[PDB]
């Protein structure tokens, strides 16, 4: 978020040997940077994935959002795409650990 | 409670700016608002009424996005748009009206209906903006804790009052002397009479004096101030005061004498004005006291001399008055005025859905008697409810 | 139509967020939306006038844009754009103006002119934005149809009558019995008068009544109802029913005795009250319907006494009346109001410009005459009408 | 000037669009001007009040930004917010008092306070948006020249004067012909009576005429006539002309013959209606005369010619008489109306800070005393200080 | 605000766990606070004081640390230290009392003066700390908004009244009943008396009734009530209600019959005791109703019938009385109490420095003029002034 | 008992220590404790009320413990505790307020309610503090 971006930055506006320049000076220039608008086409697009981010992460094939314990002898739920399995699109009255 | 507000700005703000045609990045700020909500509901379960004459419709939630896509949106956009806010608007419906009935004499000024006592959760919050409504902007601002205010016309500070008092009287009521008015919302008409003329009074002049103590302070008033008092300027056949019998007044009016009005707020005058007939400000008062004098004409032609005998009967009865109307001020609570439909909204729903009377509100939300016994739970109440009215006119009329 | 209205929520939210100062940002989404237009005209010949005393202004159209490469307005920006402006604002006048007049029957609720039959057009619909004009707002919802609505202070329901009804007479005009009234605007006064005082009348009561048929329906109407018609209060000399002689009023005003004030809908009572002076609530009503009695007094002090003979001549007219005010309501339909100025607008700008009476509206848009026949066609012709006076109104006032 | 308005709508749209959650989305073209503003100030000094009892504070900036990192605002967000924004708020009120009191003869029409005259410096323009409030809307406009106007309700144009003028007269006072009169705000109530019935009258019809020149213009009128002045129907006894002594009125209220209002504008009539009452439109006017008659009952039942008899004494006064009223209008210059708070605050303002009376405005800033003397000047003043009223009340009401 | 209550414990906290001795390890934990303290501040200016007898004094800040290094505290820390405390006392003193004396209508709650505006600033919020303190733990509790609470002993709620009410006189004053009180901080003593004995009356028993509305609502109130009022037990010679003479009161004491009190809230009962003596609990009030009979005695001894002859004159008064003392209650407003010290240190500063009398409280802090008019600016000012003086207190006594 | 005393010291010496400004260190004696609690917690339900106007409210946890986040606190972690407290203050309310009705003459001086009788347990023992009351 520091240094990072800002060293590819410089470097492609070929002018400059990044080097030498004082730290306070790649910072400082963050500290600009992160003050503007964003090129509508930009920013427009970021929108858009936010929006269905989440919905291809649990799309996806390998890889799902954790597990629930509940030492209670459960009963398994049926769904035709996998048959006798164990899901369950809907975790809530059970604490959240991030 | 915010949250509620959101809600509303956002259709409003939504089936407003949301035309077949308009470019894009007219609501490109807006869309995405927008959405971010749907995400937040979908998944919870929702129930609203369950007293008098009031359905319980039950909600659910399970929405698709909104395309951001396109640059020029096409009639096919609206309308699958259309059906998707509908379902928002005759629920908010459901939900005021929820919210606009239940009472708490303890903590009445925060929620209570199972619908809203979910809203005020945190997960909700997501939501917010655009506070720019007259009342949210004074909602907030209470909560913080600052000087809030509200604008009027016409405001309804005076609960109904019209009498009289008799300060000389007599069984055959012949020869009386007092004042008489009427006291109704932003108006103020009094007059006081001497039968006799003040033929036997110092100076012949009889003093009069009409206090009105405001249940709220009102500031920044725009007052118009009158001479005489038509309403009481006319023959009248009276109860007496016990209701045992009845007596008759036949007014002829002369100009008030020496008039004095002052606006006093804990009993300091903040405004005072001598004869001062037409447009006056007060600017900040609790209490309002009208001064003003009967003096018996000392010069008078034969057709006035007639009127006025030096013994009884006294057949005319000389009467000065006065007329006070508060064309518009600010006042830090609710009140009910000639303009705004705050209290005709909460009124009506009630009215139409048989709620029964509760613990906090006169019966009928009754504004005599709401402003008579103006107490902190029903201002509280008044206000929650006022607001949720003002929320529900910005979609609902 | 729907066209019109950007063309000036444009410009205002233009003229108005465009200044020597402020940063690109505030407008990005704005000059976008701006822009478009302008491609859409240029090249259109537009024609309008052509009746009365009204100019005949062609326009064309042959315009830049507006670059989008700056941050900070220079002045020099703003100036090369007021210019530009100012034909449209010019424009749209001429263009307000010209379908401001003309009138249909069969479809007045469509459009007229040349001016904009031509706008309805498809190829223009590419503009439309920020409809919360409160008048747009419900424009449009009245033609997808639904519960739409307006707002009015002091509204203008009652067409102008100014009678009387003589229940009980005779030639000499010396004993009568029976109610004069005076409907206006949002009030109400009538009177009962019994020059007997119900000397010979059952349990010595006459009984009054007053029915008021609105031609609209009102909703959430907060009402003040007060006792006493001050206007029937005084000594009159009146014209008798048949125009051949006059006849002598000489009221004495009693407190009217079981006041009952009924709101009704089709019939129904809605809304019913038992003297309760004050402030009340009629949430939903076409028809008022005022009741009221006029008791003898049981007990007399001999002053009253002497008013009250057995036997004629009956010199005090015993009175009882009623005074109620609309202060407040909603209305499905457009109606004058004492606040807005939409009537006295289209009122004004076909003064102004001597445009003949058509078929639909009264001479002069005189408001007695049109809201006592209040067809379809002459609302659908109002609300247009009304509707471009506030579109008109965002920039020429 | 200008300057002064953004620093408001730049509060409001955000104290109102900043609250815990939103998403960032809904404010980025705002928290940028937001910023632009903060830079431009810190580091300049201020001083402000002085003149009467009014503190001075001093006000030093140096108030870092915002954020444009988060897409979705966390509490902790806000109150490091709100706190940058009360220095603001406590700052602006102290800033637009000090200019309002400060009046100027010679160019009072521009800035006066060692605030404000630093305001309008060049450095400071960076900043100027969203004019969409009414009062700067026009403002402008009338910086470049343009037909300017505002909307009122029941409008404040008639400068106070109750009166009477004798036509006939004799020293007992027992057989008068005038009028009376009470010009107040927006509503004028004129009767015309006769003592002797006009029974040596041609044609047994007296004239009468009341004429009221406007100090402005207004246009777009919309009002109420209706037929006799209730306030001039009940017995008077009232001071001759020369204050000597007293005479006696005893009304008997007879309807206005050939009723004729004429609104005229630089003498040529504009709008005129004959015996119409109810609602009517003045579309523009400096003028209005009201023209009626009292016209002796050609037939008169026993009670009615027992009241009118062909010699003196004259004991029933013959009186016939009109009432107008302006319930909304619009005004090229600024006025004091039923509805808005203008006047009060300014007025509220002086009063509560011991500002002495200046060279401009009359003391007290009593309304009839400005708009009767309604001078270029007053208006220029009236406008400036109006302005700052309206720029004050978006944030401290 | 919240700041400057830190200021203090810190140094409480300090001055008093800092001495030549004991183990850093239980200061560790403190010495940090205190530190970052003194880096906020240095560099910062201030002011204080300029009204009145106040002097002006202004202080700069730039002061070592701590030798967070020693195991141990020798003697040699603690001057070091005590001398950089001493200015930080005498400048905290200059800085209460200076927040101590201004007066605000509008805001009447937020900060004042130029040395606290300063304070609530941002920058310096790096400081609160340890809120035990009952007072800032209502403080706050009252921005988030929600269910306060103080503790008093003896408080004093009811405002000085010392009067009488003659139910039945004459004007030789020789044959009375009515009755007399003394309301007074959080006593109640109330007498009835009846000069003949019941003589007359139906059951011979005159019933008396004695109301104190209290200004705030007192919860959790322990309460003495004892028969018999000592101050109205004794003959007196008093002025009658006219002021024109005096009349004689002559009593002899009978227990009052049928005691009841009644603690209501909002007209509802919500205590009721009947003939309950010594101590009891009023749970939630806003009045005290007492009421009492006096019974003539029906059987008499000879001694006691020769008081209570069957024709007058009375010689001997009968009188039956109450005394009522509120011990403890809580209030959710500040008042001033038998205990704590607030009013006394707000009005003693205040008197010291010679503070002209502003706005908001009563000339000299008085406390019945304050208590009888206790509007919402004076209790937020009295709160913010009581939570200074207690803040102070915590450093100064 | 002696439980039910700190469950509030703790929260008054809580809702009181804990303001947006003051430096973490200042409490780190203080945030442990604390949080040694909302474990032991947790879990376990309890039943209030049960006799005349008395509300029968049942109360369950699922609460995350406290941050950190160095140089005295952001107002950000303020309210993401206030609204924790605020469930334990509207809690131990409805909890003195059940236990403060119930008499008996036999061994009246001990808990007697569903609420209580369930805190003497010794599992909660691992609380108790500063008892200066
Ligand atoms: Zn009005």
């Amino acid at each position: 978020k520091m240094k990072a971006i800002v060293e590819d930055f410089l470097k492609r506006l070929h002018i400059f040997d990044v080097a030498r320049v004082p730290d306070d000076q790649m910072y400082r220039l963050r500290d600009r940077l992160r003050l503007l608008p964003v090129e509508v086409r930009r920013l427009d697009i970021f929108n858009l994935i936010l929006m269905n981010m989440d919905q291809i992460e649990r799309a996806s094939d390998k890889i799902a959002q954790g597990v629930i314990i509940a030492y209670r002898d459960m009963q398994l739920e049926r769904d035709e795409m996998y048959g006798y399995v164990n899901i369950a699109r809907n975790l809530d009255g059970f604490q959240q650990i991030n | 409670m915010d949250v509620l507000y959101s809600l509303s700005k956002t259709l409003k703000d939504a089936r407003d700016k949301i035309v077949e045609g308009t470019l894009y990045s007219n609501v490109s700020d807006l869309i995405q608002q927008f959405n971010q909500m749907i995400i937040t509901m979908n998944g919870n379960e929702f129930q609203t009424g369950g007293i008098g004459n009031l359905p319980i419709r039950n909600w659910n939630f399970d929405f698709g996005l909104l395309g951001t896509t396109l640059l020029n949106l096409d009639a096919n956009y609206v309308e699958t748009a259309r059906n998707t806010i509908d379902y928002f608007v005759d629920f908010v419906d459901n939900v005021c009206m929820d919210e606009m009935v239940r009472e708490s004499q303890r903590n009445g000024i925060a929620p209570q209906s199972d619908s809203l006592r979910k809203l005020s959760g945190l997960k909700f919050k997501r939501i917010n903006f655009d506070n720019s409504s007259e009342y949210i902007e004074n909602w907030n601002l209470q909560n913080r804790r600052q000087r809030t205010g509200f604008t009027f016309h016409k405001p309804n500070i005076f609960p109904y009052s019209a009498s009289f008092t008799l300060n000389r009287s007599q069984p055959a009521h012949d020869n009386l002397m007092g004042t008489m008015w009427l006291n109704a919302g932003s108006e103020i008409q009094v007059a006081g009479f001497d039968y006799s003329c003040a033929i036997n009074a110092p100076a012949n002049t009889q003093q009069f004096e009409h206090i009105v103590q405001l249940r709220r302070v009102l500031t920044t008033a725009t007052i118009t101030l009158l001479p005489d008092a038509e309403r009481f300027s006319f023959p009248r056949v009276i109860n007496s005061a016990d209701g045992a019998t009845t007596w008759y007044f036949n007014p002829v009016i002369l100009r008030p004498n020496n008039v004095e009005v002052e606006f006093l707020l804990n009993g300091q005058i903040i405004n005072t004005y001598q004869a001062r007939f037409g447009t006056i400000i007060a600017r900040n008062f609790d209490t309002i006291r009208l001064s003003f004098q009967l003096m018996r004409p000392p010069n008078m032609t034969p057709a006035v001399a007639a009127l006025f005998p030096n013994a009884q009967p006294f057949e005319h009865h000389a009467t000065v008055g006065l007329t006070l109307r508060i064309e518009s001020a600010v006042c830090e609570s609710v009140l009910a005025d000639a303009s705004e439909t705050m209290l005709a909204n909460v009124t009506s729903v009630r009215q139409e859905y048989a709620i029964p009377v509760g613990p906090v509100f006169p019966p009928g939300m009754n504004w005599t008697d709401l402003i008579t016994n103006y107490s902190p739970s029903r201002e509280d109440n008044l206000q929650r409810v006022f607001t949720v009215a003002s929320i529900r006119s910005m979609l609902v009329k």
